[PDB]
RNA sequence: AGUACUGAUCGGGGCCCCGGUCAAACUCCGAACCUGCCAGCGCCGUAGAAGGGGGGAGGCGGGGGCGGUGGGGUAAGCCUCCGCUCCGAGACGGGAACAACCGAGACCGGGGUUAAGGCCCCCAAGUGCGGGCUUAGUGUCAAUCUAAAAGGGCGUCCCCCGCCCAAGACAGCCGAGGCGGGGGGCCCCGAAGAUGUACAGGGACUAAGCCCGCCGCCGAGACCCCGGCCCGCGGGCCGUUGGCCCG
RNA sequence: CCCCUGAAAAGAUAUCGGGGGUGCCCAAAGCUCGGCUCAGGCGGGUCAGAAAUCCGCCGUAGAGUGUAAGGGCAAAAGCCGGGCUGACUGGGCCCUUGAACGCAAGGGGCCCAGGCGGGAAACCGGGGCCUAGAGAACGCUCGUGCCCCCACCAGUGGGGGCCGGGCAUGACAGAAAAGUUACCCUAGGAAUAACCGGCUCGUCGCGGGUGAGAGUCCCCAUCGACCCCGCGGUUUGGUACCCAG
RNA sequence: GCCCCUAACCCGGCCAUAGGCGCCGGUGCUACACCCGGUCUCAUCAGAACCCGGAAGUUAAGGCCGGCGCCGCGCUCGGGAGUACUGGGCUCCGCGAGGGCCCGGGAAACCGGCGUGCUGGGAGGGGGC
């Protein structure tokens, strides 16, 4: 900036996206991270292994993929991080990764989180990826049934706050109360395709 | 492929007192007694050598009559017995003046054979078999200029391109 | 007086960095993996420095022997003493001149 | 003081850092710059002559000081001091050191002789290379006569060979 | 090199900007150079490289030249480091003499040719060749080694610049060059000591001095050659605690 | 012992060389996780002020990091808060002390096993961000083991042993130690002083350049501030080359 | 699945040609955002932040792209300059500290010119197998 003995920080840290003191202790295990972020209204999975020159991805995919499941609820609650970890471990695992490392970047290791939902979907499809017992969301909010209750309570207490804040749940023929119905269907679908693919 | 300039190199500079880095290059190119010559190729590793011992050795290009005139003179086989033109015939060459030529031209990149060559029956060597590597020179009748001056500037160390020749027969 | 031995003892100048290397250094150099024969430069980290090995190896060229943990055990000399090194791959950098 | 010469040669590393020197004299040159020395007054002047050092050396701040004064008093008299720059182009950075028994001055000074050889500070001078320009001056060419004079006073209290060159400006 | 970090420091302009002076314990930059690995060259090596074992030490006071302004010191044939070489433990030629400066490395005898250096005599080889300078015997072919500074001199030889003179310049009508500045070479003054002469080898020399160049010659134990001797290593023969022959 | 410089861009490097420091301190100033950003400046804000708490902007570190100096450090190595004791038990290998090249103690690094702390995890923790704060033999003492031995056998008391911690040598690779000799003695030393000599010349003595200023005027009849260049070996010193039968 | 091409997004490498200041434009189906709420998981003085649930509004800001100017920075470019410095040799100069010649290397400041991120993997989109 001002100077020639001015240092510009790493690129990535200017862009406020990369903290190299974790990623260092990340890479120091040489195992593939599971490298999970949030968007607005996605969310991201990714497997990486660290090269020296750049690191590479052996499966990425955000929660757009979910639609190919034929998907109706929010694009990245709860219940999307889940089956979006599952999609991600079946792939990661077709391409021969057992084991992985979780690597949430920025954001904060709250107990429930999303970030812990695609872990544990990516576990549930046999990638073994090291955890607290304290920290995966209870069943029932990978379920969704936290938002089932929220909109049932809306409905009969503000009829059209219902159909605001659920406007485009409406829209795609699944009203959020019948969520965890659907969830089920949905992750069946999900672990069938690759079962059989897997058998294959 | 690249054929080298021939050149010849005489240690005008005596033993004792040389320093030290400057001796173990002499050593290096057989340059081990004054007054001594040895004919080298001049491949870059070669005039790196030279460029070292500057100060204590003259050299320059030499011309396929003037080694004919050494090797007949001050050439030298194993026992340090005479070189002689029947020897040379017995394997192949058929005078010092077609030996010489083949080195200064580049039809062989070396006049003496190695230490560990070994001579096949018919064909002719590229090299005279257990011709000592090095001649040892007669002083300069009539002088040098000076020992310890470049001959850049009047004396005779350091390169002196052709004339390197007609120093030659004056030491021979 | 006579010289002290301290473990860094004459190392103001080699510990020493520019203005644009100032900060956290690059990770790549974490991300080579050696295997036993590899030829590596012992090239010292000063942010690093309880790791690094002593200032007379800098610049050494070493062989991988093994790996202990996540150290690289490497066959050096000193003249003409045979030497171990045992350091972390942020002190190394890979010989790609033989 | 010792006679200059025992400090005329540079014999050793440049002393200057007075962070680590005990005692370093206070540098006795008042004014380097003499005469006229607002740049816009100086533009009326069209010569420049210098004295310029002939061979390298240790210039003593008191020789400094001796011609800066022989040479401006001169100038002052016989140019006027609107008429004229003079600057001092040297500054006695280096800290010259003696070897003497002496009180008040350490307990290492009391052994006699090469026993603790370090000295304490004796004065300073300038380090000057050849052709280094010791002193400066912008005049008008018609005292050009006058400012060669000043110059050779100057160069009688210096202990190196010096030579007066002048150009314009 | 820089003055940009840490400091020092002289000026100008409106805490900033510009110019300047500096740094062993300052550094954006940054050589020569040294050094690691690999490949090649060169040389050494199966007549035995690397590596290893065993016996016996001496020695554990060093010194000279040159280089790191090494660092210190007024300086020292001084103190204390780093590197090549030499003396110690190395003959011999030159240096007037002289461990370590130059040349150069010696088995013995002889012949030849050179090195440093020299070639008027002492003293082997030139009263050698061209040009120029010095008038002071200045000086008399590097160092050890016997010397000289600031400063003054158109003393003399020379180079450059500025101005005047277009023949009405400089000096007191005359008729052709003149005035000032800067620098270089040699020499003069500055330059004063104690047993005995222009000391630095002596005679002496006006070149037999100095500067720019050049030609030939002399000159070591070096280099070349011949003869003799010895040695290391390898090979062979002989009934061998050893002898002899060959490479 | 430690840092910077000397030190001559690999390594090593000395002087009664230069600038400093060390014989501690801390249950946190040690471990880990998270959050945050410092010195300083500006704008606004009740006492309130240069400086207290509050809102905002700028701020490459101009702060802090126990302690010398040098080095490192900004979603940290700094500041604050949560949980802790790894300043851990049993061992191995390497680096440095101690260059290439023999050789203590001490210090550092990488690991394996046991059992923990922090953390979602990765990972980190065998003191302090790195380079200093460091002690043989004999003796004593403590810890440890279903431990080993004590003279023909068994028992009781007692003693000894192997492994580890401590009690100390700072002249720090480790004796337990005050003077005086002019009444002095011996072995030697020019490895080393005193006289003379050698080298050096700061000092001493002598000469020169310069010309501020004095001299009625007038630098130079006579002087000569401030400075500078020298000579001598005549004072004193520096050095330690020769000479201690 | 596979290969090729390709914006903004995700994970990177080198870590200013990438930074800083100012001005002028482009981008919005999708993607990134700003944005709407605080029942639930989690969070604080504070739903600001973090975390959760969303999709009314908007490209005003961020992100990304293009242009201009200045500062900073970069360059195997011209000059500076074969200068400074330097390894080896010298009976070459100088009273001396020091300089010179020959063989071999060879800067820096600064002035001018040019440049102002490059690139690896993935998603998404397009084309074929
Ligand atoms: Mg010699
Ligand atoms: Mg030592
Ligand atoms: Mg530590
Ligand atoms: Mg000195
Ligand atoms: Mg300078
Ligand atoms: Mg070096
Ligand atoms: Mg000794
Ligand atoms: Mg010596
Ligand atoms: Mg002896
Ligand atoms: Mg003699
Ligand atoms: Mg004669
Ligand atoms: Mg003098
Ligand atoms: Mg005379
Ligand atoms: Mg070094
Ligand atoms: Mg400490
Ligand atoms: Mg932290
Ligand atoms: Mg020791
Ligand atoms: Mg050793
Ligand atoms: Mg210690
Ligand atoms: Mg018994
Ligand atoms: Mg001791
Ligand atoms: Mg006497
Ligand atoms: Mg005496
Ligand atoms: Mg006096
Ligand atoms: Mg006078
Ligand atoms: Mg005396
Ligand atoms: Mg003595
Ligand atoms: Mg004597």
């Amino acid at each position: 900036a001002r100077g020639a003995r001015y240092k510009v920080p790493f690129r990535r840290r200017r862009e406020g996206v990369t903290n190299y003191r974790k990623r260092r202790k990340l890479l120091l295990s040489r195992k593939p991270r599971l490298v999970v972020r949030k968007t607005n209204k996605h969310l991201i999975a990714q497997i990486v292994i660290a090269r020296p020159h750049g690191d590479e991805t052996v499966v990425g995919l955000d929660t757009r993929v979910l639609s190919k499941f034929g998907w109706k609820g929010d694009e990245n609650n709860t219940s999307a991080a889940y089956l979006l970890g599952l999609i991600v471990g079946y792939k990661a695992r077709a391409k021969g990764i057992k084991e992985a490392i979780l690597d949430i970047g920025l954001h904060r290791p709250t107990p429930g989180a999303r970030v812990f939902a695609v872990m544990k979907g990516v576990i549930d499809a046999g990638v073994e990826v090291p955890h607290g017992e304290e920290v995966v969301p209870s069943e029932e909010r990978i379920r969704g049934e936290h938002v089932a209750e929220y909109a049932k309570r809306l409905k009969e207490e503000a009829p059209e706050a219902y159909k605001a804040r659920f406007s485009r749940y409406l829209q795609r023929g699944l009203p959020p109360e019948e969520l965890p119905s659907h969830f089920e269907e949905v992750k069946k679908k999900i672990v069938e395709y690759y079962e059989q693919k897997l058998a294959k | 492929k690249t054929v080298y300039p021939r050149y010849a190199v005489i240690r005008l500079r005596g033993i004792p007192t040389t320093p030290g880095d400057i001796a173990a290059t002499l050593d290096l190119l057989r340059l081990r007694r004054k007054f001594t010559m040895v004919v080298v190729v001049g491949s870059p590793s070669v005039m790196g050598m030279i460029e070292r011992v500057n100060d204590w050795v003259t050299w320059g290009e030499i011309d396929a009559d003037t080694l004919a005139e050494v090797l007949r003179k001050r050439g030298r086989i194993v026992g340090d017995k005479p070189l002689t033109l029947e020897y040379l015939q017995k394997w192949g060459w058929n005078s010092f003046e077609e030996v010489a030529l083949a080195y200064i031209s580049g039809e062989i990149e070396t006049l003496a054979c190695k230490k560990d060559f070994k001579a096949r029956e018919g064909q002719r060597p590229p090299c005279i078999p257990y011709l000592k590597p090095f001649f040892r020179l007669h002083p300069p009748r009539g002088g040098l200029n000076s020992v310890k001056l470049h001959f850049s500037v009047g004396g005779d160390l350091g390169y002196r391109g052709p004339l390197i020749n007609d120093l030659i027969k004056r030491m021979l | 007086v006579k010289r002290t031995h301290g473990y860094r003892y004459k190392s103001r100048k080699l510990l020493s960095k520019a203005p644009r290397e100032r900060g956290m250094s690059g990770l790549s150099r974490l991300l080579y993996e050696y295997k036993p024969g590899d030829k590596v430069v012992i090239d010292i980290d000063p942010t690093f420095i309880s790791t690094a090995p002593h200032r007379r190896y800098q610049g050494k060229v070493g062989v991988v022997i093994g790996t202990r943990g996540r150290a690289y055990v490497i066959e050096t000399y000193i003249g003409d003493k045979k030497k171990i090194i045992i350091t972390t791959p942020e002190h190394l950098r890979p010989h790609l001149g033989g | 003081a010792r006679p200059a010469r025992c400090y005329r040669r540079i014999k050793g590393p440049p002393y200057t850092r007075e962070e680590y020197i005990h005692g370093a004299p206070m540098i006795q040159i008042p004014k380097f710059d003499m005469g006229t020395t607002s740049a816009a007054a100086r533009a009326a002047f069209t010569m420049v002559a210098k004295l310029v050092a002939e061979e390298r050396g240790q210039i003593r701040m008191q020789a400094l000081e001796a011609a800066r004064q022989i040479s401006s008093k001169y100038l002052t008299k016989y140019v006027g001091d609107a008429n004229y720059y003079l600057r001092l182009n040297v500054v006695p950075h280096h800290v010259l050191r003696e070897n003497r028994m002496l009180a008040m001055a350490g307990a290492d000074r009391l052994q006699e002789g090469m026993r603790l050889a370090f000295g304490s500070p004796a004065g300073r001078a300038a380090r000057v290379e050849p052709g280094q320009v010791i002193f400066y001056v912008e005049f008008k060419p018609e005292h050009l006569a006058h400012v060669k004079e000043a110059l050779r006073r100057a160069a009688s209290k210096l202990p190196i060979p010096t030579r007066i060159v002048v150009e314009p400006k």
